[PDB]
């Protein structure tokens, strides 16, 4: 019998309710996607291994 | 028998008969070529087969590049000779390695004079290791071991 205050701190959050703020405006969008943080990798191998 | 692979190697330097075991990590080593120079002499009525006369042997030039690391007795040697202080010789021992890190064959490169020393270029647009393309001219090469 979990309460509604344990759900708000343990249970994960769903995607279907979000607000977007473009600059100083609030525009209601339908689907925002494609934001990420990517890096490339540098390898260096030498001789003895 | 069966051939060997070309990505296990170490090269150690000998600075005035004092070995240098700090500088065995290299990216690539040039591969050692030697060539007998040949003067072709064509003669007389023999115009159907060539006739080659031997000459002096021309040894190759050993280039070897590594990532740029903390300053070491190898780097203090090149900086000493390429700043005009002292023209000194250094012997190089380049060896292949086995699976158990045992040497198969080793090339000893006596009296190798450090000729040039070139870093890779900086560029902000691409991600790569700064390397030290440093190239030195040896005057004799004595192959030693099994599996040449």
């Amino acid at each position: 019998s979990t309460s509604t205050s344990q759900i708000a701190v343990e249970y994960p959050i769903p995607v279907y309710r979000f607000i977007v703020s473009v600059g100083d405006e609030k525009i209601p969008f339908n689907s925002v996607s494609g934001l990420d943080i990517s890096y490339d990798t540098i390898e260096y191998r030498d001789g003895v291994g | 028998y069966t051939p060997v692979v070309s990505h296990r190697f170490m090269a150690s330097f000998i600075f005035n008969r004092i070995p240098d075991p700090l500088d065995i990590r290299f990216q690539r080593i040039s591969g050692l070529s030697r060539e007998l120079q040949v003067t072709q002499y064509s003669e007389g009525g023999e115009n159907a087969r060539n006739n080659y006369l031997a000459e002096k042997i021309q040894h190759g030039t050993l280039t070897l590049e590594r990532g740029v690391m903390t300053v070491s007795p190898l780097t203090w040697m090149f900086d000493r000779v390429l700043s005009g202080e002292k023209i000194a010789y250094a012997d190089v021992v380049v060896m292949l390695l086995n699976e158990n890190s045992l040497p198969l064959s080793s090339w000893t490169l006596s009296n190798a004079l450090p000729v040039r020393w070139q870093t890779s270029d900086f560029d902000a647009n691409s991600n790569a290791i700064l390397v030290n393309t440093l190239e030195l001219r040896y005057q004799d090469m004595r192959w030693l071991g099994v599996k040449i």
